[PDB]
RNA sequence: UUUCAAGCCGAUGGAAGUUUGAGGCAAUAACAGGUCUGUAUGCCCUUAACGUUCUGGGCCGCACGCGCGCUACACUGACGGAGCCAGCGAGUCUAACCUUGGCCGAGAGGUCUUGGUAAUCUUGUGAAACUCCGUCGUGCUGGGGAUAGAGCAUUGUAAUUAUUGCUCUUCAACGAGGAAUUCCUAGUAAGCGCAAGUCAUCAGCUUGCGUUGAUUACGUCCCUGCCCUUUGUACACACC
């Protein structure tokens, strides 16, 4: 529907199949994508998938101190920024994104001990939404700390990177990482 | 229109254009022995120099709540808990600021002492205020 | 040249009068703008005016925000700066100050000849600063 | 500090100061662990002894000083 | 001790208990009670109070 | 207004002095603004049962439940004086 | 007159509906220049959500105490959508609490049933606060 | 779905689901568990004095080690101005809480007058997180803050030892911490203010409250505690 009265879903093209079945735009579970503002600074691009795990992951990682009060100002006022840029919907850029992001297939470890038995588990739609957001906010909030770069900056340049794909994003090399050990210990 | 119509900030900051224009306000000196000597530059609408910026707000703060006090337009009533109370005990700096600001502006014929204890807005101040509320209002839409 | 012995120059005016012992860091921003001059402005780009301004506040007294202020001094008759207290001052009146109720058995004195707070703050974990 | 309206100068050492002045100076230290007094100008001179905790560090009690508490 | 109505300075007799000689953060409310000791045993006997 | 108030411990005393009030002081010369509830003049409070010692793992909860009733007698005239009829249930502690 | 009621995080929105007029008035003062900042349009939301847009329609004046500009934008909300109900018209109004059910769509904490959510502190024992720990299948 | 049992799994209806959330309840007994400093109390003791009174100094000492909290190493933001908002609780019975009006004046600070409230008033929208906009631009700084020195109150006797705090000035350690280790299961930790309790008077504590509020269990292999059945015993002052 329709996010912030003028961007919708309607206007935007789905990649991956099984994504339309489970999440959906109506609430459960949010599509619409956006996030990528810290201050005043309009920089370049906008992007990070799933509105609703926006309120989740993203969030506690940050990097901000308080909550999402926070959080609210990151999604909203980046929306401007990629539409006059790259003159795209904000939503469709981050709907490539979001699969790549996501793995299909992962692996839980159990820990026996100081030994790490990763064996693999199978994924499918609901939990590549939020384990994706996990590894863009994880890899966001260590990046905006450990270099000169805000919050802002950070999330807003990564999601190109792992929408297209690139060994520069964090998102699409660690799902690759968590992916193929999986299909390797099967 | 009202000073409700009119914004919060922006209100004090027109209003206080008039404020100057009228030579019963004049500024005693304080607070340009304060932010000079600070490091602080606050330009134009921020820059309060000063006796008008702050007789705005006070008389704003009258058309808002209305009801007695110099005291109770010098702190909101109560609760100074920040930056320093001082109800009975001998008046400090923002004491000596707000006699002085509703003493000036009772000179005017803006604010008048109601019976049971200090302050109302009367017949001329009600005008000086909502009559600037309607131009910056007319420049706003 | 507008201190008693330091001189500074060349680097940002914020930064270059840290070096004074009377002008910090946090100190030297309410010179300044009393001065009227700007944080980002080196000392070494000052013009005649501007170094004419910032001398007449830092030698005389310094303020933040004042309503009621009188001129009172020490009593004891030894020096009596209490204006501003520039590098060459600082070192003469808090060293000897010291010394003479040191001399003498007050109970500040003692604390002196200990090593222990003068004041008083909250003494068992505090002390390895002092 | 107590200065306008009552000083707070303990009425036990004004006795003390106007027997033990007009006579001789004593050059033993008189013990006053007294410390909530204002020092007075019949004081001068007389070595007036405030204790501390585990020591003493004798008092040359000086006409310059007259003013402040035993502090 | 403090019992002894005529202290030298006026803050010397401070407050004690009545029940036990203890001292150690009593009640303005209820000045017995040995500190908080027999502020939760008075109340098992009857009643209460804040 | 004539203002009277009752309080007292629980329900069972303070049923029967309200609706007395109501059956005997009032009739037809007095009108009374009428018998009203409010809230309890109640004070609770969680604390510890052991009162510090041995055991922070203990607790026991407290309450002074003191059960108001207003009540307010408007109309002044003459029937205002035969409140001095009931004193019944003493627990009830009357107040004007 | 039909009012209701309707709160959320402490709050007490009484909310008259009224035919004729339309001057959407909060306490004593007009609905933007209470709430000044970003999240007002949501008084403003079940309003044009009915079908047909208001100002032309129907007259709204809630009182409002209690509620932060988080809680009170829900609370003025909340009350109107409920007061909607209860309204009366030719065919009338009480269908429209599917179609305010309909308004969060399909994960329903709706505009007819409450946000029942008090924001109290955090908890001991694992991690918590409101939705349960620990699933790979979230 | 399960034997067409009990139950589970999800869904509908609603403000609210599987004892709704949180208290209150602690069986039978054991640990010769802790309390003789709460009072009560057997017996042992001491009695010109392990009684009592006066006052000071100690409990704040220190040359290191250990445990628990607080604060920071930051743009996770700081600094200046403006603006929007909560809930639980307190306040003389003859020393209250507090609104006001003027006057000392570098601070901690009350005699007096007037008005409200016995809780209708008042503490509290001069309530933060947060939001808007501008500036600083990653350097021990515009970071951080210990410590020291420099101007006073018609009362709280009075604050050197041993009070908080306000303005200028002093501007450290510290730039995310080894071996190792603890807590955090769905509005009840984190982060954030606000109020009570003792109190003439010294909170970061205890006690109570609301606001903004989520990453993650596939699975019990290993670790620690507890329960049931089966199983070996030479174990029995409690199964050191």
């Amino acid at each position: 529907i329709k996010l912030f009265n003028k961007w919708s879903f309607e206007e935007v093209e789905v990649k991956d199949a099984s994504l339309v079945d489970y999440v959906q735009v109506r609430q459960p579970i949010f599509v619409a994508h956006t996030a990528g503002r810290y201050a005043n600074k309009r920089f370049r691009k906008a992007q990070c998938p799933i509105i609703e795990r926006l309120t989740n992951s993203l969030m506690m990682n940050g990097r901000n101190n308080g909550k999402k009060l926070k959080a609210v100002r990151i999604i909203k006022h980046t929306l401007d920024i990629i539409n006059v840029l790259t003159d795209q919907n904000p939503i469709q850029v981050v709907v490539d994104a979001i699969t790549n992001t996501g793995p299909r297939e992962d692996t839980t470890r159990v820990g026996g001990g100081g030994a790490a038995r990763r064996q693999a588990v199978d994924v499918s739609p609901l939990r590549r939404v939020n384990q994706a957001i996990a590894l863009l906010t994880i890899g966001a909030r260590e990046a905006a700390f450990r270099n000169i770069k805000t919050i802002a900056e950070t999330l807003a340049e990564e999601l190109i990177n792992a929408a297209k794909g690139s060994s520069t994003s964090y998102a699409i090399k660690k799902k690759d990482e968590l992916e193929r050990v999986a299909k390797s210990n099967r | 229109v009202s000073v409700r119509d009119v914004a919060a900030q922006d209100f004090i900051n027109a209003y206080a254009s008039f404020l100057q224009r009228q030579g019963k306000l004049e500024v005693p000196g304080y607070v340009d022995i304060v932010k000079t000597s600070s490091g602080n530059e606050m330009p134009p609408q921020d820059a309060e120099g000063w006796f008008y910026k702050r007789a705005a707000s006070v008389a704003r703060h009258i058309y808002m709540r209305k009801q007695v006090g110099v005291g109770k337009l010098n702190k909101l009533y109560g609760g100074a808990k920040s930056r320093g109370v001082r109800p009975y005990k001998h008046i400090d700096a923002s004491g000596s600021i707000n006699r002085k600001v509703l003493q000036a502006l009772e000179k005017i014929g803006i604010v008048e002492i109601s019976p049971k204890g200090g302050r109302r807005i009367s017949e001329n101040g009600q005008r000086d205020l909502d009559r600037i509320a309607a131009q910056t209002l007319e420049e706003d839409e | 040249r507008l201190l008693n012995t330091n001189v500074d120059g060349n680097i940002k005016i914020v930064y270059a009068l840290t070096t004074i012992k009377g002008v910090g860091r946090r100190y030297s921003n309410l010179v300044c703008k009393k001065a009227d001059v700007d944080l980002h402005k080196r000392a070494g780009e000052l013009t005649q005016e501007e170094l004419e301004r910032i001398v007449q506040i830092m030698q005389n007294p310094t303020h933040y925000k004042i309503p009621a202020w009188f001129l009172n001094r020490q009593n004891d008759i030894t020096d009596g700066k209490d204006y501003h207290t520039l590098a060459n001052n600082v070192e003469s009146k808090l060293r000897d100050d010291l010394e003479r109720l040191k001399k003498i058995r007050a109970h500040r004195g003692i604390r002196h000849f200990w090593g222990l707070r003068v004041r008083g703050q909250h003494t068992k974990t505090t002390g390895r600063r002092r | 500090r107590g200065m306008t309206s009552k000083p707070a100068g303990f009425m036990k050492k004004l006795r003390a100061a106007k027997l033990a002045a007009p006579e001789n100076e004593k050059p033993a230290p008189v013990r006053t662990h007294m410390r909530n007094m204002i020092i007075v100008p019949e004081m001068i001179g007389s070595v007036v002894g405030i204790y501390n905790g585990k020591a003493f560090n004798q008092v040359e009690i000086r006409p310059e000083m007259l003013g402040h508490y035993l502090g | 001790n403090v019992w002894f109505s005529h202290p030298r300075r006026f803050g010397k007799g401070s407050r004690q208990c009545r029940v036990c000689s203890s001292h150690t953060g009593l009640v303005r409310k209820y000045d017995l009670n040995i500190c908080r000791q027999c502020f939760r045993e008075k109340a098992n006997d009857i009643g209460f109070h804040k | 207004k004539i203002r009277i108030t009752l309080t007292s411990t629980k329900v069972k005393q303070l049923e029967n002095v309200s609706s007395n009030i109501v059956k005997n002081a009032e009739q037809h010369n007095l009108v009374k603004k009428g018998p009203v509830r409010l809230p309890t003049k109640v004070l609770k409070i969680s604390t510890r049962k052991t009162p510090n010692g041995e055991g922070s793992k203990t607790w026991e909860t407290y309450e002074m439940r003191i059960h108001k009733r207003y009540i307010d007698l408007e109309a002044p005239v003459q029937i205002v004086k035969r409140i001095t009829q009931i004193t019944i249930e003493p627990g009830v502690d009357v107040e004007v | 007159s039909v009012q209701t009621f309707g709160k959320k995080k402490s709050a007490t929105a009484v909310a008259h509906v009224k035919a004729g007029k339309g001057l959407i008035k909060v306490n004593g003062s007009p609905i933007t220049l209470v709430e000044p900042e970003i999240l007002r349009f949501k008084v403003y939301e079940p309003l044009l959500l009915v079908g047909l847009d208001k100002f032309s329609n129907i007259d709204i004046r809630v009182r409002v105490t209690g509620g932060g500009h988080v809680s009170q934008v829900y609370a003025i909300r909340q009350a109107i959508a409920k007061g909607l109900v209860a309204y009366h018209q030719k065919y009338v109004d009480e269908q429209s609490k599917n179609e305010l059910k309909k308004a969060f769509t399909s994960y329903d904490r709706t505009l007819l049933i409450a946000d029942s959510r008090r924001p109290e502190p955090k908890k001991f024992g694992g991690k918590g606060a409101r939705s349960r720990f620990q699933k790979s299948y979230r």
